[PDB]
Order: C-alpha cells, then structure tokens, then sequence
C-alpha cells in the first residue's frame, strides 16, 4: 500500500508500483470513512501483498483524484493503474460491511 | 505468481511481431484475404493468452484460501475450526461455480479445490470432538496413518496424504461409529448421574423412619433401565461399553 493525499499523489503511488498494481481509493462510502480505510488497508494489504502479490491500494486523502485518473483513462472511485497509466476506473461506495463489495470487486482487468 | 508476469513478458513480445506484421500486411495492401486471416489467427492466440491470464489470477486466490487453512491447522481450536470448516466450504465452493470456460486443463484445478473442500468436511468431525482416542486408534488402525485424532497442529498437512476421496468412506464410516459412541456415551453418563445423585430421606411415621416418596426416583430407574435395555438392543457404538 503507498497511502495517497491527492490527483498527484494518487498517479505517484501509481508510478511507484510499475510491476504489480496501485488501487486509489478515492474517499469512501461515508460512515467515518478514514478508520474503516486503514482498518479495510490493513486486511486488503494482507490479501493484496502478502496473500495475492498483486496490487496495492492508495486510499486518496479527500481530492478529487478519482475524476483526474478518471479524466487521464478516457477509458468512492477506484483507479486501477499499471506503471503509472490509467488502466482501470470503477465507481461505487459500500456500507461498514463492504467485504460484499470487496468480493464484487474482485476482480476486472 | 512470476510464471504468470514472465508468460505477461512473452505476450507483450508477441502483440509486438503481430503489430510488425499487421503494418507488413497493409503497406502491401491490394484487398487480400491472407492478410487479414493471419491477424484472425494471431488475435485467437492473444484471447487464449488472456484467458490463461483470468486462470492463473484463479490459482491465487485459491493458494490464499489454502495459505489460511494452513494458518488454521496450527491455530486448530475445536470451536474455531467447525465455524472455519463452514465458511471456507462456503467461500470454495462459491470459486468452483465462478470458473466456467476458458481453455481446456482446467478440470485439474477443479479436482484441487474438491479435494480442499473434503478436508473441510473433516476438520468439522475433529471440531465436534464425537470421537475419543480409542475410536481414533480402529479407524487408526484401518487408516495406517501414523498420526492420531490431536497429535500436533502440522496434522492438517499429514491428513492430505491419505486421499480424501480414498479414504473418506472409512473416516465417515470412523466418525459415524464415534458419534453412535458419544450418544451411547451420554446415555451412560446421564444414567450413571442419575444413579450418583439420588436421595431416599427418611420421614418419621409414630417412631419408625419411612421410605415417603421412593416412588419419584422409582420412576427414574424405569426409564434408565428401559434406556440400558435399549442401550443392550444392538448399538455398534453399543458393544464397546456395552
């Protein structure tokens, strides 16, 4: 994981990982969004690093990064990258128990 | 997981030369059919490299399934591995139904993720605790398998040895068996604490004590004993503490 604050530094985490993935997390679904995000990165960071290898994910600190990537693809949001390029966007937000929608998530190109 | 970037490498390479022939093909020009057929067999190969590509992204999730039930043999528990055994037989076989066409050799990891869900049927049987270490020594001694019912937390790697699908008929059977026995058992112990706690007091008439309610327990030792004849009426389970 290579925690995002902004569209800047949503597509440097991005850049960062060139060989595997870097899923920005463009806010959340409310419900106290910044505990849930870190406490989903650290069970998601465990399946996507250690389980997986093969993405991480960059929970953007409120931007508007989502619509930049989003913007830069033509192709809560989620910007799929692959060396830095936007490759995959998909928006929707989930609730407290977002594991269905983790699992919904998993897993498009 | 590097098998599957490095095949990643070789398809990149090849989209590559198909590009460098697909630019041969319209500076040539001239409105021929072997041009444009060629492009139809090298973009078959491309579809069929992206479908072992979904199939390899399958065989990971499924080694992280297998990576928490290692994780779990050592953690064991009774309790915890039942509820386990129910979740992760649940999350497989939602996988199983997920996978549908792509290419052929597939069935082979199917067949894995079978094989998986049978030891979750297993690790559920060790979780209820229906069977002793007398039970586990005969289905022990049936099996030839050198570990008991709880030797260690490593022994959900030794029960992989003796095939599911081999020796699931004679577990079943095994953990059939303990069930009867932990049943029987309880019958045993509800009869023999029936028997252990029990009070005839004496209730004093004109200068006599006197057996005054001896009918309530009476009664008690009516069904105990039509349970001990039930219990003497065949039972497999029955005839070891018969």
């Amino acid at each position: 994981t290579t925690t995002v604050t902004s569209e800047d530094h949503f597509m440097t985490f991005y850049n960062e990982n060139n060989k595997k993935l870097i899923v920005v997390d463009v806010y959340p679904g409310w419900s106290g969004p910044c505990t849930a995000m870190y406490p989903t990165y650290n069970q998601l960071m465990i399946s996507i690093d250690d389980f997986e290898k093969r993405i991480d994910i960059l929970l953007l600190d409120q931007d508007k990064l989502v619509t930049y990537k989003n913007d830069k693809f033509h192709a809560p949001k989620f910007l799929f990258i692959s060396e830095g390029k936007i490759i995959d966007e998909v928006l929707g937000t989930n609730i407290p128990v977002f594991i269905e929608k983790v699992n919904k998530y998993i897993p498009l190109s | 997981i590097n098998n599957a970037y490095d095949t990643i490498m070789v398809y990149y390479h090849k989209l590559t030369a198909i590009e460098g022939r697909a630019l041969e093909y319209n500076n040539l020009e001239k409105l021929f059919e072997l041009q444009k057929s060629n492009y139809k067999q090298l973009k078959d190969c491309m579809n069929d490299l992206k479908n072992l590509k979904t199939m390899w992204d399958a065989i990971a999730l499924i080694h992280f399934q297998y990576n928490d039930w290692k994780t779990k043999p050592w953690r064991q528990i009774k309790a915890d591995i039942l509820l386990d055994t129910n979740k992760t037989l649940g999350t497989q076989i939602k996988n199983l139904p997920k996978e549908i066409r792509n290419f052929k050799g597939y069935n082979v990891i199917v067949e894995k993720v079978k094989n998986m869900g049978t030891v979750l049927p297993l690790v559920s049987a060790l979780h209820s605790e229906f069977m002793e270490d007398r039970h586990w020594s005969q289905l022990k001694q049936i099996t030839g398998t050198v570990f008991d019912h709880n030797s260690l937390s490593f022994y959900f790697e030794d029960i992989l040895a003796l095939n599911l699908y081999k020796y699931e008929n004679t577990v079943n059977e095994i953990v059939d068996v303990a069930q009867k026995e932990a049943k029987i058992e309880k019958k045993l112990k509800n009869i023999e604490q029936w028997w252990s706690k029990q009070v005839f007091e004496f209730t004093e008439y004109k200068e006599t004590k006197t057996f005054a309610s001896l009918d309530n327990m009476m009664e008690v030792l009516d069904q105990h004993s039509l349970d001990l004849m039930g219990m003497k009426s065949q039972g497999k389970y029955v005839e070891f503490f018969y």
